């Protein structure tokens, strides 16, 4: 079968860097890399036939060899994140094997870091009381907890073109549940 | 002509419309090296050297005879249903080795020049069939792009008995019955 | 392009799906993968000129067929909760390229009681933060439903916006001791302060809900977790 | 080891004596020459027995042979895809089911059989591989008979070539007959006598 390292990588833009696949089958008829969306479908990239053939397209480019592949990237945007997988096709079979991935993050660099707190006015609607976690760094961690519910790093629409910035939000009906500190650290 | 020290066919397809059959296999030299049971999904070399070392997986026979068949859909359409000649085949009936009574042999009954690649051969010994010791090679590729296939009898060689290699095909106005005798 | 039925799709147990995929127009092969957590994507089975070329290592009750449109159906005899997945469908001239649909997601429950339409609810901004940055930010919680079949969406003054938007990537389990958990999700439209202290503008926070549909039945108490829109609306402040 | 493969069939490009038949054939034919220093991919594709359209290696694009297959020699140059696999399968086929000919194939030494036996006289050399061989007539001191009779190089089918030569001569009752014969398996020619 075929294995991707690293699993995750988590990388801050501007910062190039190489994805790696390492295969194991016998009569290869040629090597794919696809990039997937958390809830859409792969998007083709490269297909790869004989050792030591290199294709490159954008700011990627993918490298064949008779042990391994390689897809490097160069200046990553927030776009680049994505599920980069990989698949060859060996066989009589006409099916993908495909590799487990690598979970790509490029997290955008943050101008102007600001991190406050606020609590957003209730709802007409809502017993809940939320907390607003905004303007912090890029690389920043937030967790969760016990009956307060804390979401993560919010990501960015992929069609957005203004207001980039990191949010996270807490909420709870506890009346002992104050915003002051419902997250994290700033480290 | 093409000039080369070896001439390879990694990939005799054929598909014909007489009772759906085709056949996959692999040439060197004009030998075939193996050929794919469709139908049991198997490879079949054909040497104990090719078995111990050599390796085909038989779903690429399924998969490209299937295109096979799409391909042959298109082209009867577009050649305005130009269906296949027949051909009169060339039959050659020889022994492997020198014949000596009470020594084993085998005879082999080359069938040249097949074209449709529908044929029926048979070993007749005194009149009546053979049925044991009959091996068969596939349908082998030529330039021409016709075909040959050679039928083997292993046989004890006696003055008494006398064989005959039957075929029946097509181009054959007549079943072809080639004598051969000690 | 490659075009694939349903979207969303909920079965209990037992029960059979039949996912519809019409590949690209002048392609041949359709293919067929599941992608499940943990096992990544599967190869089910490929489709060529009506009948099934190739397959993979899944049961027997994971079949299909293919049309004389190169049109594929896959059908899966008793459902079963792991085979709660994307399925996703490969579309190929023949065996070059292949290029995958949006998928169907498919989510298996015990029992149909244990869907929830969402609760969506908007949060004006703070004073605190207008003053401080100039700028507004909304927050939208839609909270409790069960399955994941939950798409957001903002909308100012009757157009979809995605500029200042920032949704969770996934959503948050309110249980996350439980698998039937409700979830919960969270998303952020920031604009100028300006544009939210016109109190001529309009906002409002848009979850499509994919849940039950018409053939379904329904004997709880409660009303039918069908299909259904969920928003929240809030003009501007002086 | 390795698993071999064959060259793919490309799709086509729509979506009263005897019975009828009609034939397709596609042949992935591989040429090698001084090792793998010199390969050449030709992938004929035939209806019946009119080959239409056909790969070349050496051209590098598929190009019609009759006027049978322009429409599909034209439909696989238009998809890049078939285009890039079919010119890889120099490598992903022929050079690479080559290296299996080497440790298998290219390395088989069969021994042939030499007998002499009256029909006048008949040199049998049968069962040996591969097909070079050179099998010459002797009488007494060393007078090669140009006066001789040999068929054909006789393919059994089974990886094993056969070769008669015959020889019409007037033997004295004094004479010797050899037959000398020479074959890349052997590190010494086999000669066999005769009265
Ligand atoms: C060839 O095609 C046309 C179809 O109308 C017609 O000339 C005829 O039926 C076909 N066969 C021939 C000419 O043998
Ligand atoms: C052999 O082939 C001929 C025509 O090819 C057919 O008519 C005959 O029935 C066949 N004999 C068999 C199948 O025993
Ligand atoms: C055969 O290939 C070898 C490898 O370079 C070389 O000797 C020569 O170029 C080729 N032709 C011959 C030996 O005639
Ligand atoms: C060479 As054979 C008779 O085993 O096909």
């Amino acid at each position: 079968q075929v294995t991707q390292s690293p699993e995750a990588l988590r990388l801050q833009e501007g910062e190039s860097s190489s994805l790696n696949c390492s295969y194991t089958v016998s009569g290869l008829r040629g090597l794919f890399w696809y990039r997937q969306d958390p809830g859409k479908g792969p998007e083709f990239l490269f297909t790869l036939y004989s050792a030591g053939e290199e294709k490159e397209k954008e700011r990627l480019k993918a490298t064949l060899t008779k042990k391994e592949s390689f897809l490097h990237i160069t200046a990553p945007k927030p776009e680049d994140s994505a599920t980069y997988l990989c698949a060859v096709q060996a066989g009589g079979n006409n099916r993908l094997a495909f590799g487990k991935g690598n979970q790509v993050v490029v997290i955008p660099n943050i101008q102007n870091p600001d991190p406050a707190v606020y609590q957003l006015r209730d709802s007409k609607s809502s017993d809940k009381s939320v907390c607003l976690f905004t303007d912090f760094d890029s690389q920043t961690n937030v967790s969760q907890s016990s009956d307060v519910y804390i979401t993560d790093k919010c990501v960015l629409d992929m069609r957005s073109m203004d207001f980039k910035s990191n949010s996270a939000v807490a909420w709870s009906n506890k009346s002992d549940f104050a915003c002051a500190n419902a997250f994290n650290n700033s480290i | 002509d093409i000039v080369a020290d070896h001439v390879a066919s990694y990939g005799v397809n054929l598909y014909q419309s007489y009772g759906p059959s085709g056949q996959y296999s692999h040439e060197f030299d004009g030998d075939e090296e193996f050929y794919v049971d469709l139908e049991r999904k198997e490879t079949v070399w054909q040497l104990p050297l090719f078995r111990r070392f050599r390796r085909f997986d038989p779903q690429f026979a399924l998969t490209n005879i299937a295109v096979l068949k799409h391909n042959l859909n298109c082209v009867i359409k577009r050649s305005n249903s130009t269906a296949a000649t027949n051909e009169v085949p060339e039959v050659t009936v020889f022994s492997k080795s020198p014949v000596t009574l009470g020594q084993p042999n085998t005879l082999i009954c080359l069938v040249d020049n097949i074209f449709p690649p529908v044929v029926n051969i048979t070993w007749l010994s005194n009149g009546h069939s053979v049925t044991e010791g009959v091996s068969e090679t596939s349908f082998l590729s030529k330039s021409d792009h016709s075909f040959f296939k050679i039928s083997y009898l292993t046989f004890l060689p006696s003055a008494d008995e006398i064989y005959d290699c039957k075929v029946e095909h097509w181009g054959l106005d007549e079943p072809l019955l080639k004598h051969w005798e000690p | 392009g490659v075009t694939q039925t349903p979207r969303y799709l909920i079965k209990t147990r037992g029960q059979q799906v039949t996912l519809s995929c019409s590949p690209i127009s002048g392609h041949r092969s359709v293919s067929w993968y599941q992608q499940t957590p943990g096992q990544g994507l599967q190869f089910l089975f490929e489709y060529f000129s009506e009948t099934q070329r190739n397959k993979g290592n899944f049961p027997g009750r994971f079949s299909g067929r293919q049309f004389s449109n190169s049109r594929s159906e896959m059908n899966v005899s008793t459902l079963e909760l792991g085979d709660s997945a994307l399925y996703l469908c490969a579309s190929s001239l023949e065996r070059d390229g292949y290029t995958f649909g949006s998928g169907t997601r498919l989510t298996v429950v015990e029992d149909l009681n244990k869907v929830f339409p969402p609760e969506v609810a908007v949060f004006e901004p703070s004073e605190a933060e207008i003053s401080h940055t100039q700028k507004a930010t909304l927050v939208c919680l839609a909270t409790g439903f069960f399955p994941d079949h939950v798409e957001l969406s903002w909308w100012v003054n009757g157009k979809e916006v995605h500029s200042g938007v920032c949704t969770d990537p996934q959503p948050l389990k309110e249980q996350p001791a439980l698998n039937d958990s409700r979830y919960a999700l969270s998303s952020r439209l920031r604009v100028s302060a300006t544009f939210w202290q016109n109190p001529r503008n309009h906002f409002r926070c848009q979850v499509q809900f994919y849940g039950l549909s018409e053939n379904d039945e329904w004997t709880q108490d409660r009303a039918k977790p069908v299909t259904q829109i969920v928003s929240a609306e809030a003009w501007g402040r002086a | 080891g390795q698993v071999e493969l064959g060259g793919g069939n490309a799709v086509e490009v729509c979506k009263r004596d005897s019975p009828e038949d009609f034939v397709y054939q596609f042949k992935g034919m591989c040429y090698f020459t001084n090792g793998t220093e010199r390969v050449r991919l030709v992938t004929r594709y035939i209806y019946n027995r009119e080959e239409y359209a056909r790969f070349d290696s050496d051209v590098g694009v598929y190009r019609a042979v009759t006027p049978l297959g322009p429409p599909a020699a034209e439909y696989w140059n238009s998809q890049k895809e078939v285009l890039e696999r079919t010119r890889a399968e120099l490598d992903t086929v022929c050079r690479h089911n080559y290296q299996l000919e080497l440790r298998t194939t290219l390395q088989r030494r069969v021994e042939p059989t030499v007998t002499i036996s009256p029909s006048l006289l008949v040199c049998s050399v049968t069962d040996f591989y591969p097909a070079q061989i050179k099998v010459r007539w002797f009488r007494n001191d060393q007078e090669e008979t140009t006066g001789v009779v040999s068929t054909p190089l006789i393919r059994n089918g089974d990886w094993t070539f056969q070769i008669l030569v015959m020889l019409e001569m007037t033997p004295q009752r004094g004479d010797v007959y050899t037959c000398h014969v020479e074959h890349p398996s052997l590190q010494n020619p086999i000669i066999v006598e005769w009265r």
